[PDB]
């Protein structure tokens, strides 16, 4: 009974991060020890004519990005663990997330390490127009 | 190629919207085309779902610098025989809103302690994972009848994990700097450990210079077995599965080859006592 959500290539990393005190540090350390990034994300097909904003209601990739389903790029959603936000809710689940093509091999690691500018809506260091 | 880890146990016929699905596998077929997914104008997100996600199938085979191995060899376990705590869990099954996973019900230890938990699972929602009470029933059959009264005597998990840490600390503080859980067919015991174990690099006690065996979510602090009052998680435990040592039948038949003082009283603690007793007879007698 039931429907699978995961593939065996992700079992080790998800188990490690599901038990960690600090899941983000565990994922960073797993990668630094030679582990593969989490796969089986929700990658979208789009027109690559979007606004390029980081977190959007519909896919908004520009020609320098890819669009993904938001929950699938969130380590806390992927491991089914608590979110660090004060009220414990997610800012990615229920939205699409734009990720620079140069980083699209590891969308989960990208979202853990980067920050969205609250003024222009683009990733700091990857589109932010506020200097 | 799929795994049962994080299997969605809901009875919802359809998959999830692309923005809400944790994975490509979990996206509904309606959004899948040309090898990936599409957003479809006019198709809403689901804002009221509760999907039970299974914790059966963890794999602790990573090798990460500075993080100790959880599962240890028979030789390492023998050196730490004073840290051995037999551990067994009897589960109940998800029912009604979900089916297909086992939830911890009676947690038993070689100290003779049995702790009963409210049936609790990991329910994905549109905003988070809700660790919450779920509908459950004991497995049917006469061998499981004793679990029936336990369905209404459970304690919330926040109380159970504090009691586990206190019991382990009271037992081991003058015996070892660690715990080695002694298991027989470890899968469900490892699933149960998700509810009360955390891992990370080796740390020391907040209140003294000893190795940390406990963690507190209240303060993000670490304690040894002597200063862990009020601590809620077991930190960096070790474990070994005795069944992997070449035995062929059930636990009781192998235990009974060397021991006659532990009659089976059909309870999690008795299975935990038999498991540690079998390991001790195999390694030291
Ligand atoms: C994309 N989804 C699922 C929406 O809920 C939505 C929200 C705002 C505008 C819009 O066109 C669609
Ligand atoms: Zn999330
Ligand atoms: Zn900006
Ligand atoms: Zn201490
Ligand atoms: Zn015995």
């Amino acid at each position: 009974a039931g429907n699978a959500t995961e593939v065996p290539a992700n079992s080790t990393v998800l188990s490690f991060c599901a038990f960690a005190v600090d899941a983000a540090k565990a994922y960073k350390d797993y990668l630094a020890s030679g582990g593969q990034p989490i796969t089986n994300c929700v990658k979208m097909l789009c027109t690559h004519t979007g606004t390029g904003q980081a977190i959007t209601v519909t896919p908004e990739a520009n020609m320098d990005q890819e669009s993904f389903g938001g929950a699938s790029c969130c380590l806390y959603c992927r491991c089914h663990i608590d979110h660090p936000n004060p009220k414990g809710f997610c800012d990615l689940k229920g939205k699409y997330v734009q990720i620079p093509t140069t980083c699209a091999n590891d969308p989960v690691g990208f979202t853990l390490k980067n920050t969205v500018c609250t003024v222009c809506g683009m990733w700091k260091g990857y589109g932010c127009s506020c200097d | 190629n799929v795994t049962g880890l994080f299997k969605d146990c809901s009875k919802v016929i359809t998959g999830l919207h692309p923005t809400q699905a944790p994975t490509h596998l979990s996206v509904d077929t309606k959004f899948k085309t040309e090898g990936l997914c599409v957003d479809i104008p006019g198709i809403p997100k689901d804002m009221t779902y509760r999907r039970l996600i299974s914790m059966m199938g963890f794999k602790m085979n990573y090798q990460v610098n500075g993080y100790p191995n959880m599962f240890i060899t028979r030789e390492e376990a023998i050196r730490h025989v004073r840290a051995w705590i037999g551990f067994d869990v009897e589960g109940c099954h998800a029912t009604r809103e979900a089916v297909g996973t086992n939830l911890p019900l009676q947690l038993g230890f070689s100290t003779g302690v049995n702790l009963v938990a409210v049936p609790t699972g990991y329910v994905d929602t549109p905003n988070n994972t809700d660790f919450s009470r779920v509908s459950a029933k004991p497995p049917p059959g006469d061998q499981f009848k004793h679990l029936i009264p336990l369905m209404y005597k459970g304690l919330p998990w926040n109380v159970v994990r504090i009691k586990i840490v206190q019991m382990l600390s009271d037992t081991l503080k003058n015996l070892s700097d660690r715990v080695v859980f002694v298991l027989w067919a470890h899968g469900f015991e490892l699933t149960s450990m998700k509810y009360f174990v955390k891992i990370g690099p080796e740390r020391t006690c907040c209140l003294c210079d000893r190795r940390a065996t406990c963690f507190s979510t209240a303060s993000d602090t670490y304690a040894c077995w002597h200063h862990s009052i009020g601590f809620d998680y077991v930190y960096n435990p070790f474990m070994i599965d005795v069944q992997q040592w070449g035995f062929t039948g059930n636990l009781q038949s192998n235990h009974d080859l060397y021991c006659q003082v532990h009659g089976n009283a059909h309870v999690a603690s008795c299975d935990a006592i038999m498991t540690r007793c079998l390991a001790v007879h195999e390694c030291f007698v």
